[PDB]
DNA sequence: GGAAAACACCCAAGACACCAGGCACGAGACAGAAAAAAACAACGAAAACGGCCACCACCCAAACACACCAAACACAAGAGCTA
DNA sequence: CCATCTTTGTGTTTGGTGTGTTTGGGTGGTGGCCGTTTTCGTTGTTTTTTTCTGTCTCGTGCCTGGTGTCTTGGGTGTTTTCC
């Protein structure tokens, strides 16, 4: 997760040193967007009378929530 | 340069509620960073609303209608009924 | 069938308000007694409550024809609206 | 008043609907809506009446369901602000 | 003997604090004297009723310990601080139990 | 550093839709939750790496990160926020 | 003489100077901020005016309607991004229907 | 009264673009609470950054900033260009 | 005072739900492979602090022109009827 | 759906003024700059460890076809209740 922090933050300006503690928020930060996306994608392929989630439902859950437009 | 917290004042809130219960100083952490949200949050609304009625001060009313909008629900009244307490007794003392 | 396309046609292309005036503005004024009594209301305030409640049922309704196209129906219930409701946030 | 909710006709349900793009309506889908509709109603109205109550005044103006409106991350152009 | 103003209103939260922090955080000119009282108050009971319920549900979980995770509980299972404390994310906080009740086999 | 997108492992991913209680994973989804974790991670980074740039630093602190999380509407507590 | 024409700007820099100053932002206001603050805004009316212009040429009007604002915005990918949460008065909505809903 | 608008600047601007198109009132009005919203949020983002670092004085940079922090995409990058442009501009006269 | 539209009633048609069947595709476990994690040391870019020094913005005071209100007449496209 | 004769009510322009924006000079300090320290961030090496990757078998969940019915949709005439 480090290395792809530093991947991403390679693109627009080099020589960016990155803190423990900045990692860290950046990591409990996306796992509780995962989970929350997650508990969504769950909620929609309940709703469809099926038990398997599918990337449409997530496509679907981004799409409802505005993070898609 | 000592960074100021208000980590003495939540553990005594603490002892007072819970005399048998200690606390972790991530909890502390945890608990600093919820008070200083809070306390944003209800001065830049109070300030926000006292701009809106072309206001210089920000009295108990700023914070008592800022209360009101903010807290949900029982939450509201019940801060707003301690906060007029604590002002009251506040004037009745020196 | 084809006058539900007519009417999505007709009333995606208007820009009139749908909801009538004076039940909403009933409405308001009863929802708004039981805070305080006696209260006096401009008439903006209502048009604007009225555009603004608009928006947001027209909203809902897009994201609850969503919904019901995903369970490979084509009409919406009421377990979609419970569904955007709490995707979305609401309580 | 008593029982004005009512009022809120079935047909302008459906022209809302319409509006949406929804194609078919179950006739349970009003009283939800009507539900839902109160609900927003009361959250807008209650912060609306707030502000009219801490200026002193006895009347809702414009400005106030704007601004309130704008706390609900509802923000409305063209009636000032 | 100069008495505290959080002695003289009965409070445990500093409000000579609060009250440097209003006049120092860029709000308006001038402040008035009830309203650090009153926010300091409001923030007492706020965190006396987020501590106890930490506090209980630590006391469910048969622990001396506060951490994160009974915070988070205590959040989480309470409406008005859950509406509240919506958009928010605890760190080490974890999530609640639950599971569907269709999901379950039969 | 090439490629380490892949660095998200499927056990791991699967964790994570674990903790929000699905009970069954489609095959297809992984590239999607890689996908959306990467939009989420390049927007958050770009937001700290300029608040970094504005306060003439060359390294990212834990104060930008929760800055630009609680901007975005995703306040973070326990950082020193 | 005005400080708009030596910027070459429409915008009053000195209306935006006396916003920020009495707006209770910050104790000092630097000379390019509201010079910066200006260009910015009207770099913007121009963009949606200039979108807005062409969704009422496109409709055969003269006078622009709120309804052609909201098809200036809702067609552009980066305002209707950056005005997500705005709901125009007596604006209506886009015009879309479903691929699966059209008859067969 | 005295209540100040945006309304000859919007037709300024306007007639530059589109000397041959009208505006109606309710686009007025709507052409106004866009410009002050969208000042609203740059000038407040602009102070809370000046909040962070310390400082006391508003300059370009942190309007500069503000402005990519909120517009999204090419669009902040224009309005970064045209703000510099008008700045320099504004120092050479 | 006026008139456009909700509402009850009666026929019809077609999409939802259930059943049945089949297929394929993730789940589970064993075996082989990887490299993450922790400890430990080195080098040094750079952050926080301090002291100096100056240009930049606030404050008073006088001045004049852009932007406001009042008031005037123009003309875009909405009304109905044609094709 | 666009188009034309005729209406109209609201957009556009123009005069007077007052208030708000513009010029002049003086002061005080916020902030730019440089220089020093020293904490911490990176980069490199080794072992234990534990998880990750791959492959084989298969249980059951997802998708598709058929029936029918009941649920909603369409048309009509009226009163009424919104304008």
């Amino acid at each position: 997760f480090q290395r792809l922090v530093r991947e991403i933050a390679q693109d627009f300006k080099t020589d960016l040193r990155f803190q423990s503690a900045a990692i860290g928020a950046l990591q409990e930060a996306s796992e509780a967007y995962l989970v929350g996306l997650f508990e969504d994608t769950n909620l929609c392929a309940i709703h469809a009378k099926r038990v398997t989630i599918m990337p449409k439902d997530i496509q679907l859950a981004r799409r409802i929530r505005g993070e898609r437009a | 340069s000592r960074k100021e917290s208000y980590s003495i004042y939540v553990y005594k809130v603490l002892k007072q509620v819970h005399p048998d219960t200690g606390i972790s100083s991530k909890a502390m952490g945890i608990m600093n960073s919820f008070v200083n949200d809070i306390f944003e949050r209800i001065a830049g609304e109070a300030s926000r609303l006292a701009h809106y009625n072309k206001r210089s001060t920000i009295t108990s009313r700023e914070i008592q209608t800022a209360v009101r909008l903010l807290l949900p629900g029982e939450l509201a009244k019940h801060a707003v009924s301690e906060g007029t307490k604590a002002v009251t007794k506040y004037t009745s003392a020196k | 069938g084809t006058v539900a396309l007519r009417e999505i046609r007709r009333y995606q292309k208007s820009t009139e308000l749908l909801i009538r005036k004076l039940p909403f503005q009933r409405l308001v004024r009863e929802i708004a007694q039981d805070f305080k009594t006696d209260l006096r209301f401009q008439s903006a305030a209502i048009g604007a409550l009225q555009e603004a409640s608009e928006a947001y049922l027209v909203g809902l309704f897009e994201d609850t024809n969503l919904c019901a196209i995903h369970a490979k129906r084509v009409t919406i219930m009421p377990k979609d609206i419970q569904l955007a409701r709490r995707i979305r946030g609401e309580r | 008043l008593r029982d004005n909710i009512q009022g809120i006709t079935k047909p302008a349900i459906r022209r809302l609907a319409r509006r949406g793009g929804v194609k078919r309506i179950s006739g349970l889908i009003y009283e939800e809506t009507r539900g839902v509709l109160k609900v927003f109603l009361e959250n807008v109205i209650r912060d609306a009446v707030t502000y009219t109550e801490h200026a002193k005044r006895k009347t809702v103006t414009a400005m106030d369901v704007v601004y309130a409106l704008k706390r609900q991350g509802r923000t409305l152009y063209g009636f000032g602000g | 003997k100069a008495k505290t103003r959080s002695s003289r209103a009965g409070l445990q939260f500093p409000v000579g604090r609060v009250h440097r922090l209003l006049r120092k955080g860029n709000y308006s000119e001038r402040v008035g004297a009830g309203a650090p009282v009153y926010l300091a108050a409001v923030l007492e009971y706020l965190t006396a009723e987020i501590l106890e319920l930490a506090g209980n549900a630590a006391r469910d979980n048969k622990k001396t310990r506060i951490i994160p995770r009974h915070l988070q509980l205590a959040i989480r299972n309470d409406e008005e601080l859950n509406k509240l404390l919506g958009r928010v994310t605890i760190a080490q906080g974890g999530v609640l139990p639950n599971i569907q009740a269709v999901l379950l086999p039969k």
